[PDB]
């Protein structure tokens, strides 16, 4: 005790996921 | 998320626990502290050797 002691990133993924969902829906509308 | 990251950890410097604070173990010029003079505090510091 005496000695030897002492001392987000997911926003881009989410926006990519929502963009991919929007693109998929747009493709569905286009094919319909 | 930003508000939680702001409020979880307090930006102010942590208070000194006592005579066994981590900064006291290895004093540095960035955190300078001293007593007044050769008074009883200095006698206690000299008597302590750890």
């Amino acid at each position: 005790t005496l000695w030897l002691t002492g001392i987000d990133i997911d926003n881009m993924a989410g926006v990519f996921y929502m963009l991919a969902a929007a693109m998929a829906l747009s493709l569905i509308t286009f094919i319909w | 998320a930003n508000l939680a990251a702001f409020l979880v950890l307090d930006r102010p410097e942590e208070r000194i626990t006592g005579i066994n604070d981590p900064r006291l173990r290895n004093p540095s010029d960035k955190f300078i502290y001293a007593t007044v003079k050769q008074s009883s505090v200095d006698i206690y510091f000299r008597r302590q050797v750890e």
